[PDB]
């Protein structure tokens, strides 16, 4: 096959920044390169064909350049909604090799999480398992430390986190941490606490509840 | 071996259905002396009688039941469940008492794809009505006449999954089954083997 | 106006087979070229093959030749991807896409939403759904969607009438080998007594929908 090698692998840029993504073909493709934008959980969307031609309805901040082996996609002024993975494609002939993608994430000002805690439901408890959920809502940057304390004892090996993809409007993230205990373990302790450390917090924030109260 | 009262008798007097509060009383029962009713009210719960909704997992309590002397009425079932899993060990329905004085087995408006009554060898008296189970196949494969103990017992299988649709989707007896039919698609569901 | 919709994704045991469908609307498959492209979770795009429904000409990636094949029913305006002898590594979102006629090249101008095929020696399992009760200005509430397999589930609130402030988290595989996620929403605290909140969970791999009303705990 023809190889299509994209660089950089990822980038973090601010709103209004110029962004340049590169794609190198292993042989001469003339101008037979297309570019796509893929948002998470969505199908790729066609941006550019024949290396430099803007597909109908695509914003003019997107442009493409190059011929032969070296091709570039430029976003003249990055917008928050431009968070995506961008792909080049060898568009002629088969097998139409796609590049490995470049992930573009948005850099913005610090924003503190709003923190919430949720006890297990009585419905789940009758089933023999307790899930305790901590929510960190709408924060930046992504990096956060979230720790579970049960009657002041730090928990390890019994929680998992999930983080949303960057919001296309304000570039923030949200995060869930879920602590899993047996009903028996859950019922032998009183205080359930989620402690959050983050750049936007002057000191860590704790949300907690007392079982049964 | 343990005999327990059915719905309407003893601990189950004035109960409409097996339900969250009464289902514990069937623990370890091998024979129901009376009838079993499983109704939508069981799963919805009932404010008037202070009955919480039945956790469908509690139905597993019934797996020890081998005999019902009266009738079995099932008009609600976890939509999640493809067969009558809790009754996989039921061997005999006697129909000494019958629903409306007529029916010993009534399986009505469920989401099941097969009956799964793999241990059932006899329905001594009463009619069988299998009605309105839109996903249900396999029921017409059973030789009901052979399960029956009283001349003139009837089986009516109405408004379940169309015969053509069961054939088109492959929901017919496994190749390993004899002509006696089956309770579902698996070799364990065959009434008898080839 | 042009739309493509893939269906047929779900759990397949290793060694098993599956046929995916791609329903076109707004244009006829006959007269155009359609491509199948897949994407393993967190990975890049891989072209699989193409078909001209008119004439029935097909071409395939070397990686799947002999195992995957493409067909089309012009009366149904639907294309198909037949996949034999599936392996764990074939786990991916499968897309169909129309080849554009803006130019000579195979720029792909319309894509379906994709359908997720999971190849695993595991069992299909529908989700348990538990409320994340509010009030513990703004109230947060949600649903915990736990212990399902395979992916994916979708979640809406009040049948899609509530979208503002909703976060449905990426599923995470638990140590049990079953997925779990939460969907949360923030709403005015003052609305808790006057607005019903229901999460609608769809687990297409097990053909299961679940609705859960989430209310303040008493
Ligand atoms: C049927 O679904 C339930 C869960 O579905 C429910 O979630 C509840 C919490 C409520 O919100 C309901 O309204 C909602 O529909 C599953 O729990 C059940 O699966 C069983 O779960 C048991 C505990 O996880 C487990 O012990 C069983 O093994 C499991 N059943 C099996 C054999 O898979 C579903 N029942 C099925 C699939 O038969
Ligand atoms: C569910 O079963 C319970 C029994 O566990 C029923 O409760 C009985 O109800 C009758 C009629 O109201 C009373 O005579 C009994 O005193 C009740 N017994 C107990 C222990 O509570 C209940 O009625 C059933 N509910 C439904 C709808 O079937
Ligand atoms: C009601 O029963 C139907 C029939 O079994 C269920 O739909 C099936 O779900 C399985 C996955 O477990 C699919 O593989 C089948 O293709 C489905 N059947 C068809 C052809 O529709 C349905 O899930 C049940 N309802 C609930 C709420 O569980």
């Amino acid at each position: 096959d023809i190889q299509m090698t994209q660089s950089p692998s990822s980038l973090s840029a601010s709103v209004g920044d110029r962004v340049t993504i590169t794609c190198r073909a292993s042989q001469d493709l003339a101008t037979d390169v297309a570019w796509y934008q893929q948002k998470p959980g969505k199908a790729p969307k066609l941006l550019i064909y024949s290396a430099s031609f803007l597909y109908s309805g695509v914003p003019s901040r997107f442009s493409g350049s190059g011929s032969g082996t070296d091709f570039t996609l430029t976003i003249s002024s990055l917008q928050p909604e431009d968070f995506a993975t961008y792909y080049c494609q060898q568009s002629e002939p088969e097998p139409y090799t796609f590049g490995q993608g470049t992930k573009v994430e948005i850099k913005r000002t610090v924003a503190a999480p709003s923190v919430f805690i949720f006890p297990p439901s009585d419905e789940q408890l009758k089933s023999g398992t307790a899930s305790v959920v901590c929510l960190l809502n709408n924060f930046y940057p992504r990096e956060a430390k979230v720790q579970w304390k049960v009657d002041n004892a730090l928990q390890s090996g019994n929680s998992q986190e999930s983080v949303t993809e960057q919001d296309s409007k304000d570039s923030t993230y949200s995060l869930s941490s879920t602590l899993t205990l047996s009903k028996a373990d859950y019922e032998k302790h009183k205080v359930y606490a989620c402690e959050v450390t983050h750049q936007g917090l002057s000191s860590p924030v704790t949300k907690s509840f007392n079982r049964g109260e | 071996r343990k005999v327990c009262n059915g719905i309407g008798i003893g601990e189950f007097k004035d109960s409409l259905s097996i339900n969250a509060t009464n289902i514990k009383h069937f623990k370890n029962c091998t024979s129901i002396s009376g009838d079993l009713h499983i109704l939508p009210v069981a799963f919805r719960g009932d404010s008037f009688t202070h009955t919480p909704p039945l956790d469908p997992q509690e139905l597993d309590i019934l797996k020890t039941v081998k005999e019902i002397t009266g009738f079995l009425l099932i008009q609600a079932w976890p939509e999640n469940r493809t067969d009558l899993h809790a009754f996989e060990n039921l061997e005999i329905i006697r129909g000494r008492t019958k629903q409306h004085g007529q029916f010993s087995l009534a399986v009505v408006s469920l989401n099941i794809t097969s009956l799964g009554l793999r241990s059932l060898k006899e329905i001594s008296d009463g009619d069988v009505i299998i009605s309105g189970n839109k996903n249900l196949c396999y029921a017409n494969t059973i030789n009901w006449k052979k399960l029956f103990g009283t001349s003139g017992q009837k089986t009516k299988i109405i408004s379940n999954r169309g015969e053509n649709s069961c054939k088109a989707t492959g929901q017919v007896c496994h190749a390993l089954c004899s002509p006696e039919g089956c309770w579902g698609p698996e070799p364990r569901d065959c009434v008898s083997c080839r | 106006e042009v739309q493509l919709v893939e269906s047929g994704g779900g759990l397949v045991q290793p060694g098993g087979s599956l046929r995916l469908s791609c329903a076109a609307s707004g244009f006829t498959l006959s007269g155009d070229w359609i491509h199948w492209v897949r994407q393993a979770p967190g990975k890049g795009l891989e072209w699989l093959g193409e078909i001209s429904a008119a004439g029935g000409y097909t071409d395939y990636a070397d990686s799947v030749k002999g195992r995957f094949t493409i067909s089309a029913d012009t009366s149904k305006n639907t294309a198909y991807l037949q996949m034999n002898s599936l392996r764990a590594e074939d786990t991916a979102v499968y897309y169909c896409a129309r080849e554009s006629r803006v130019s000579f090249e195979a720029a792909m101008d319309y894509w379906g939403q994709g359908t997720l095929v999971t190849v695993s020696s595991a069992s299909t399992k529908g989700p348990s759904v538990f409320p994340l009760a509010p009030s513990s200005g703004t109230a947060a509430l949600g649903c915990l969607v736990k212990d399902y397999f395979p992916e994916p589930v979708t979640v809406s609130w009040n049948s899609g009438a509530l979208t503002s402030g909703v976060h449905t988290f990426p599923a995470v595989l638990q140590s049990s080998g079953l997925y779990s996620l939460s969907s949360v929403v923030t709403v005015p605290s003052s609305s808790l007594g006057t607005q019903t909140y229901i999460c609608n969970v769809n687990h297409k791999p097990s053909n299961t929908k679940v609705d859960k009303k989430v209310e303040p705990k008493s």
